[PDB]
DNA sequence: CATCCGTGAGTCGAG
DNA sequence: TATAATGGGAGCTGTCACGGATG
């Protein structure tokens, strides 16, 4: 859907290839890690704040 | 279900201490797990020997005789043993004086000075619990904190 | 502010009197620095 | 409980950092109780005694490996036993591919929670095997470990006052003339840090 | 050559 | 002062130009 929405750009295309990592579970983690460090990230904490 | 990833970001996190230092004290008192009804009361029960051989030997020292080195050292771990459980206590329901400190919050008293004096109320509290009625930690604790 | 020390200095008194675990001890201790750190020269670390 | 001076420890440059060549950073964990700092250790003693930890720490990595691999045998003992039970009970032969690869992911575990003290065991290790002063231990469960098992071959402490000891057992003309070295050599970056 | 933190940014008076 | 009670809560918004430590 990221393809689909943002594919008419090519800053786009060229930002869903550089990213480093895909999956929802990973994604949440991967901000769940740059917002709050020092606490421990479950996928239920990640996904409610 | 449990990534490597994860297993790895979550010590890095947990790590990493953040800079509030009201954050910082928070996060070291999450550490330590609740207590279990029957958990608390194994610990009244090592409390009371470890608090009871110490009044042993107090007044002994002053009238100043003293146990054989059998005794004294079997009387002294439990001594140890004691002050051990007694501390243990203190860190298990060190969450509760920080659950009804928030309470007296902006009241010109400062919140942490507000957990700490809690905390002095805590020491009391666990000093003169008693595990013969069957009441948890916790209701004895309120009383003694507020 | 100097206030505010001595009534932190005077508690670490109290808990290291008592035997106070050690999460505990530390945590006035850091109190302590940052209230004599806040009179000296309020705000330079972390909030004022 | 003694306390720092903070006109000297957050102005810039933080002058306890470069006096005891402490990091800026390093040394907010330390005076405000987020980090151990290794205040004194007993070379000696270490040394004279560093063959016999050695072959003790050993003795434990064996006693380790020894239940995985045990510990891994009777999972796929019951991995092949169940396969074939389930054999013996006529299932369809990919029903068994879900107790195939639920083996594989048993065992898998196995080894990973075994390898993750070996792990530790082996942090553990190496930290005390090259300890020394002014080095942050900024885990504590290691500490907590480290302490249980080597506490009679160092000192450590914490906070404000470990710092004080860090200043006490100082050597001002030792450290002096180190800096001076350091200059008479031409790199500049390192040069530019020690003048 | 470009970022991040800490420190500058006229005087008197008035309320 | 014995029912049981267990991890906070407001953030602050629109500078500007510079040196020093880091890159």
């Amino acid at each position: 859907q990221i393809v689909e929405r943002f594919g008419f750009s090519e800053i786009m295309r060229s930002t869903l290839e550089k990213d480093n990592t895909v999956g929802t579970d990973e994604a949440l983690l991967d901000i769940y890690r740059k917002l709050r460090p020092g606490e421990p990230p479950t996928k239920e904490s990640a996904q409610t704040l | 279900d449990e990534s490597e990833a994860l297993r790895q970001a979550r010590k890095d996190a947990e790590l990493t201490a953040s800079a509030d230092s009201v954050r910082a004290y928070l996060k070291q008192i999450g550490k330590v797990a609740l207590l279990n009804a029957e958990e608390e009361v194994e610990l009244a029960k090592r409390i009371e020997a470890g608090l009871y051989a110490t009044q042993l030997m107090t007044e002994l020292s002053e009238r100043g005789e003293k146990l054989p080195a059998a005794q004294r050292r079997d009387m002294m771990w439990i001594c140890r043993d004691g002050d051990r459980a007694k501390n243990h206590l203190l860190e298990a329901n060190l969450r509760l004086v920080v659950s009804l400190a928030k309470r007296y919050t902006g009241r010109g008293m400062a919140f942490l000075d507000l957990i700490q004096e809690g905390n002095l109320g805590l020491i009391r509290a666990v000093e003169k619990f008693d595990y013969t009625k069957g009441y948890k930690f916790s209701t004895y604790a309120t009383w003694w904190i507020r | 502010l100097y206030r505010r020390v001595i009534n932190r200095n005077n508690r670490l008194k109290r808990l290291i009197d008592l035997g106070a675990p050690e999460i505990i001890v530390n945590n006035e201790k850091r109190m302590l620095q940052e209230s004599v750190d806040a009179l000296f020269d309020n705000g330079r670390r972390g909030r004022p | 409980a003694p306390v720092t001076h903070i006109w000297y420890f957050k102005g810039v440059p933080s002058r306890l950092g470069y006096l005891l060549d402490l990091a800026p950073k390093d040394l907010e964990k330390i005076i405000y109780f987020a980090a151990y700092v290794i205040t004194s250790v007993d070379e000696e003693m270490r040394h004279n005694e560093l063959s016999t930890l050695e072959a003790e720490m050993a003795v434990e990595r064996k006693a380790v490996e020894d239940q995985r691999d045990g510990e891994l045998e009777a999972r796929a003992q019951k991995l092949e036993a169940d396969l074939a039970e389930l054999e013996a009970e006529g299932a369809k032969a990919d029903a068994r591919r879900k107790v195939r690869d639920g083996g594989e992911r048993e065992m898998r575990q196995i080894r990973d929670r075994a390898q993750r003290e070996l792990d530790r065991l082996e942090d553990i290790w190496s930290t005390f095997t090259k300890l020394a002063p002014k080095q942050l231990i900024v885990d504590e469960n290691l500490y907590r470990e480290l302490v249980d098992r080597y506490g009679e071959y160092f000192t450590g402490a914490m906070g404000a006052e470990s710092i004080q000891k860090l200043i006490e057992n100082f050597d001002i003309d030792a450290e002096a003339e180190s800096l001076r070295d350091v200059i008479r050599n031409g790199k500049g970056q390192k040069k530019l840090r020690a003048l």
